[PDB]
């Protein structure tokens, strides 16, 4: 499966911190419409022009593939020291 | 050519790293950043299986981009108050163009691109910190 996590307001606003979902998808975007179509909150938490992607933990275009095994992460504009 | 990357809540010590960074003495020039907290206590949420990968990430890029010698990055996650040294960048090159450019590139993209997140515990409850759009400049000059 895809595994996919969230963090800091997209997780708040998602309702969870990781989910999995098939490899059906095949691209980030494709896995983030597909999210985002789940609920208002989802949608919300998964449309800002703002929000970053990472795929196996490297950041990623939304364009990036997407194959089974994949690990998705899905988070606002970071905000480190 | 060694790359020491930390992520953890640990404090560190400029004093304690330096030695390491500095050894060598092709390693002519060594540049350290510190990055403190800027009252409310920070919490930086992170990415844990990413922010080492991330750091390293962009240490590699900035030694294709320079020729340099030891690099360490360092950053705290936990949390933190106004005062606490948060991050540690230490970079060494031959030539201080090299490693001052390079500490520079470091900390823009880390700022940009290394998955941590602040918020802040105020009298009204948690807030998270904002982006700023200015590292979002400052890391797109490079
Ligand atoms: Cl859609
Ligand atoms: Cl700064
Ligand atoms: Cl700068």
């Amino acid at each position: 499966m895809i595994k996919v996590l969230f963090f800091a307001q997209v997780r708040e606003l998602v309702g969870t911190d990781a989910t999995e979902v098939a490899a059906d998808f095949p691209t980030v975007e494709a896995l983030r419409q597909h999210m985002a179509a789940q609920s208002d909150r989802w949608a919300l938490a998964l449309e800002d022009g703002k929000l970053l992607a990472a795929v196996n933990q490297t950041l990623v275009s939304f364009d990036h593939p997407l194959t089974d095994g994949d690990e998705v992460a899905f988070f606002p504009p970071v905000t480190g020291g | 050519a060694e790359t020491k990357i930390v992520v953890g809540p640990q404090p560190f010590s400029v004093g304690e790293e330096y030695p390491w960074l500095a050894e060598r003495d092709e390693d002519g020039a060594v540049v350290t950043f510190t990055g403190k907290v800027r009252v409310n206590a920070l919490t930086l949420e992170h990415y844990p299986g990413m922010t080492e990968k991330a750091l390293a990430e962009i240490v590699d890029e900035a030694r294709n981009r320079w020729p340099l010698g030891r690099v360490t990055v360092i950053h705290r996650i936990g949390e933190l108050w106004p005062g606490d040294e948060i991050v540690f960048v230490g970079v060494t090159s031959a030539h201080r163009s090299s490693a001052f450019e390079a500490g520079q590139f470091i900390m823009d993209y880390l700022k940009t691109r290394a998955p941590f997140w602040k918020r802040e515990a105020t009298p009204e409850g948690d807030r998270w910190v904002e982006a700023r759009e200015s590292d979002q400049q400052a890391a797109k000059r490079w």
